[PDB]
């Protein structure tokens, strides 16, 4: 999620 | 497309290097750079803003008198580009002050609210990078949490330590910051929220795909 999306 | 704010602590304590090792500032910058590099390489449609707190200057829409000082919008919401990479890599430096983290979060939310107006985004996201070494006012948490949920903004925290072995000599302020991070993330998404708090080292390993 987020920056690892 | 998504909208993401990188909300980076550049305050004085971020510049401290343990025995010449990499400072929290340099570690956080490396994570931001790996993220931005992947976004640009992939030609992702997500728009990225960058808010810095702890800057010697003040530049944000909320700043008035002595409010929201030493918080600066480095990059408004738009596609990331090679200019941004050069600026983060070689221009952004540590400030000589500290700023209030929760005020920086408010600035970041206000920026997202204003600059997504009349546009369609799948997600709104804020990623915070800090060592939690400086004070903040705990009272304003209720309004922030309520506004985050109403706006459906999700959060991630990136720190030089875990929010859960040998102790790391954390100050009382850092321990208070840990409790605040856990309170916010738990309110936002229960136990899964706590798993959205990462160390710089873990994030670098996940994001370091170019070698």
């Amino acid at each position: 999620k987020g920056l690892f999306m | 497309k998504s909208a993401v704010v990188l909300c980076m602590d550049v305050g004085l304590a971020m510049s401290h290097s343990n025995q010449g090792k990499e400072s929290p500032f340099e570690q956080a910058k490396k994570v931001m750079m790996l993220f931005l590099q992947r976004q640009v390489f992939a030609e992702s449609k997500d728009e990225i803003a960058v808010v810095l707190y702890g800057t010697d200057t003040t530049d944000n829409a909320l700043a008035r008198e002595d409010q929201y000082e030493n918080i600066s919008v480095h990059r408004h919401l738009m596609l990331p580009d090679f200019d941004l990479l050069e600026q983060i890599e070689n221009v952004v430096e540590p400030g000589s002050v500290q700023a209030d983290f929760l005020d920086a979060l408010i600035v970041s939310m206000d920026l997202l609210q204003k600059e997504t107006l009349g546009k369609k985004y799948t997600r709104l996201h804020i990623a915070v990078f800090s060592d939690l070494s400086s004070p903040f006012s705990v009272d304003q948490l209720e309004v922030i949490i309520a506004n985050l949920k109403k706006a459906e903004i999700t959060l991630q925290f990136f720190l030089p330590f875990s929010v859960d072995g040998p102790g790391k000599g954390l100050s009382d302020q850092q321990k208070e910051g840990i409790e605040m991070v856990r309170k916010i993330m738990f309110s936002l998404d229960g136990e899964e929220g706590l798993s959205e708090v990462f160390t710089f080292r873990d994030a670098l390993e996940r994001l370091s795909i170019f070698k």
